[PDB]
């Protein structure tokens, strides 16, 4: 009775329709619920392997504070949409994508050409708006493959490549209860991710990266 | 001279020492007071009352 | 007979004592939710008896009430089971001595805590103007189902949020959570993450952590 | 040994004789939790009457609020003493120096609003060394008077009585010192006579030790056997 | 992509008392999460081989106090409660200490029965005042972990001691880079620790990760709703 520990299991998961959830597990031991979400978070947030956009760049613009006449947004504006798109790639590393249009109205990521490996996975995602008939969009974009954040300054305008496809995360414990257990943790975990990847197996990766992390050990 | 003592010993002059946070293991930014305090038991015990 | 103190008016009705009563001092336990309170095990055992009989007895663990009394004193596995049960849905009022405005009496859902002292939500203590220093509070039971009603529907935290004196919600944060709220919202000219852009708050907290 | 002193514990310790204090000084020839053996030096002793000094410690006993009150022995065998001064220290008294509490590791900030009002936070290894740790002492009394249809009985004897109940007692119905009793079990076995049972019992939700049992009897009765 | 697998790079053992140790390689944000993870792992549930229970001959309860021995009964278990044992093979087993005789006394003379252990022979117990007055005392000490005190698991003569199922006292850990090994951002994550002796720290880090990893085997198990 010393190597003996609980062993708690997912009593549920309820997740919100598309890429929102929350797990729970229980019972724990006393404080294993911090460190093991901690843990999560830290994992999740930190070194996730993903692809996004890098950089970008117009055909008619130098400057990153311009605009584009026949354009509701700006320059910027554009600049976080994109950062906004959600897309998957196959095992190559970085390709290079357009988004050339010319028509009045808004440029969905639908529009977005095709390009064979690279597969969009929100198609309704917005990008850009247009409005004059004779103002075309044209533009380059380039997607890499990355496991973390480069923010700007870490590095033909760029773009800060978020390769960690969960946006939120977050746990909470409460005290858990057996028939005579005193205080046992429930761990409550909260998560959102881009939906490339469902919550469930993003976690499931995470176990998998520390436990062979874990596996060089014992 | 609670300076003076504290530059005798090896803790910062302000006192206020970086502490490192179990749950989540950084930093608190704006370091913290810290010391030793001289507490005492009261005779009211919660199964008492 | 009729006058005086030990007349009967004076003598029988006034501040009087309750059984199914009990008291202790207070602790915050603040992931407790504003609509839920603490209550040390052992109060929740000695309070219920006849309710954890009844249970028992629909159970039939122990038909007569004298062998449910030896059960439940001997503290026996399945009790507790039984006492979850009965709180599943049984909220209490919980009270403090000085009640000088009628927040000082409110009704809560408990939660079984361990230890001997009972958790109170944090806000709710600025109602009760009742700090830690060892207010000792004490605590009542309801016992028909009009009165759990009336509990539940008008001495409930939920349904008493703002003060009677006036509008202004008594459920204001008082000290603490106060300083981290005002540290959210305060600006340093130049730090990390000063000078760039976001497309949301999710982002926000993700570089933040 | 409070860290911030004030100079005052000194003082208050000497005068309050909770302590051990060295009438005259010299050295120790036995050092016991007991009692204590003082060779007084030969100039401090008297010529006639010189003799050597016995001091007797107040041991585990009753305080005022049932609390524990004890001296011990605060110094070494053969070991020198001078006069007016500590040998044994009481309660939190620490070398003839007043220790009422103790001081820990401490640091102030919020921490997840469990310091709310004045909630104070506390490690496990605070509780995990025990140095909080507190001892009370409980003084249940009984008395055997004569009523009418006889006298009130100490007899172990008792109507409907699990044995488990008197199986911790003794031959006349008397408890043995040293038993690990609890909340509702009996001490001592009285009866009245009808014959009824009106035995004493620990009170409800309070567990103990039994340290000592103390007995009188009214001048013109006799004994039982404990 | 990938992510490299630290080694046990370094054990030493800096004092008898307790050693230090490093892992090697890690890569970025891997160290402060490992280092408090394993921290608290490493503080939290451990092995134990606290004194469970004390008896002696001469004593009826504990508040009593024998005759030529200076200390209190109570401060004599205390002074066992700083008692620390090694054992191997058995779960439990019973230590025998008798002396008697003016003079100190420390953990020397419980009897050396093969897999128990002493760590710290120079732990007095106590002190002995009068030439012929024995002390001697059976001492079960069993296994455990964390912390159980007599209240929990609640013989006259046998008097019960809280447990303190811990050998471990002080943890930190610190990050740094590591050699250039053709490529930067390495992190060579030490950790300093303080035992009372009983544990090796190889033993305890290997625990550490056994432990955690089944922790994550929930997580590899993750099943159905």
């Amino acid at each position: 009775s010393v190597t003996e520990f609980l062993k708690p299991r997912l009593v549920d998961i309820e997740q919100v329709s598309s890429t929102h959830a929350k797990v729970t597990l229980e019972p724990l031991e006393r404080g294993f619920g911090h460190t093991l979400g901690n843990a999560l978070r830290r994992i999740l947030l930190s070194s996730m392997p993903g692809c996004a956009v890098t950089e970008v760049e117009i055909d008619g613009v130098l400057h990153e504070y311009s605009t584009k006449e026949g354009v509701q947004e700006d320059i910027l504006e554009i600049l976080l949409n994109l950062k906004g798109l959600a897309v998957r790639v196959q095992g190559k590393d970085e390709v290079i994508l357009t988004l050339n249009k010319s028509g009045i109205g808004p440029v969905t990521a639908a529009d977005i050409t095709h390009d064979g490996d690279v597969e969009i996975v929100k198609p309704q995602h917005v990008i850009c708006h247009l409005t004059d008939e004779n103002a075309s969009i044209s533009m380059r974009i380039k997607v890499q493959r990355g496991r973390g954040y480069v923010p700007a300054s870490t590095r033909r305008l760029l773009v800060d490549a978020c390769y960690s496809p969960v946006e939120r995360i977050a746990y909470n414990v409460e005290a858990a209860r057996v028939e005579q257990r005193t205080d046992l943790d429930k761990l409550v975990i909260e998560m959102e991710t881009n939906g490339t990847i469902d919550p469930e197996e993003a976690i499931r990766r995470a176990a998998t990266i520390l436990a062979e992390q874990l596996e060089a050990f014992v | 001279e609670i300076k003076e003592l504290l530059k005798l010993g090896d803790l910062p002059t302000s006192g206020q020492i970086r502490l490192y946070d179990g749950r989540t293991g950084e930093q608190f930014e704006r370091p913290v007071t810290v010391g030793y305090m001289y507490m005492l038991k009261l005779n009211h015990l919660v199964d008492d009352k | 007979m009729i006058k005086g103190k030990q007349g009967r008016f004076r003598q029988n009705l006034l501040g009087k004592r309750v059984d199914y009563s009990g008291r202790s001092v207070i602790t915050v336990g603040p992931y407790l939710r504003l609509h839920q309170c603490g209550l040390p095990k052992k109060m929740a055992l000695e309070l219920f008896k006849p309710f954890i009989y009844g249970k028992l007895e629909l159970r039939g663990l122990a038909t007569t009430i004298k062998a449910a009394k030896k059960m439940v004193e001997r503290e026996e596995a399945v009790v507790w089971d039984i006492l979850d049960e009965v709180i599943r849905e049984h909220p209490v009022l919980l009270n403090r001595a000085p009640t000088l405005h009628r927040l000082g009496i409110q009704a809560f859902e408990p939660v079984l805590i361990e230890g001997k002292a009972i958790q109170l939500h944090p806000l709710v203590c600025a109602a009760y103007n009742a700090d830690f220093d060892g207010d000792q509070m004490a605590v009542h039971v309801p016992l028909t189902l009009e009165a759990q009603l009336e509990a539940r529907a008008l001495m409930m935290s939920t349904n008493n949020i703002l003060s009677p004196a006036n509008g202004e919600p008594i459920i204001v944060p008082s000290q603490d959570v106060v300083l981290g709220l005002y540290y959210m919202t305060r600006d340093c000219v130049n730090a990390k993450g000063e000078g760039m852009v976001l497309t949301g708050p999710k982002e926000a907290e993700r570089l933040y952590r | 040994k409070p860290l911030v002193g004030t100079g005052m514990e000194r003082a208050v310790a000497v005068d309050s004789g909770v302590t051990a204090v060295a009438k005259r000084g010299g050295v120790v020839q036995y050092v016991d939790a007991s009692r204590i053996v003082i060779k007084v030096n030969e100039d401090e002793m008297y010529p006639g009457e010189a003799g050597i000094d016995i001091y007797n410690l107040t041991k585990y006993t009753r305080s005022n609020q049932n609390t524990c009150i004890n001296q011990m022995p605060c110094v070494s065998l053969g070991e020198p003493v001078e006069r007016g001064d500590v040998l044994a220290d009481g309660p939190s008294t620490d070398l003839g120096e007043l220790a009422l509490g103790q001081n820990m590791r401490v640091a102030f900030m919020p921490w997840n609003g469990y310091n709310f009002e004045d909630s104070i936070l506390v490690s496990e290894r605070v509780v995990q060394e025990d140095r909080f740790t507190t001892i009370h002492i409980q003084e249940l009394a009984c008395v055997s008077r004569d009523t009418k249809l006889g006298p009130e009985e100490i007899t172990a004897d008792i109507p409907n009585v699990g044995e488990a109940a008197l199986s911790k007692l003794d031959e006349s119905g008397i408890v043995y010192i040293g038993a690990e009793v609890t909340g509702g079990d009996i001490l001592v076995g009285k009866v009245t006579p009808k014959v009824k049972d009106s035995s004493l019992r620990v009170p409800n939700g309070v567990s103990g030790t039994v340290i000592d049992v103390q007995v009188f009897t009214r001048d013109g009765v006799e004994k039982d056997k404990r």
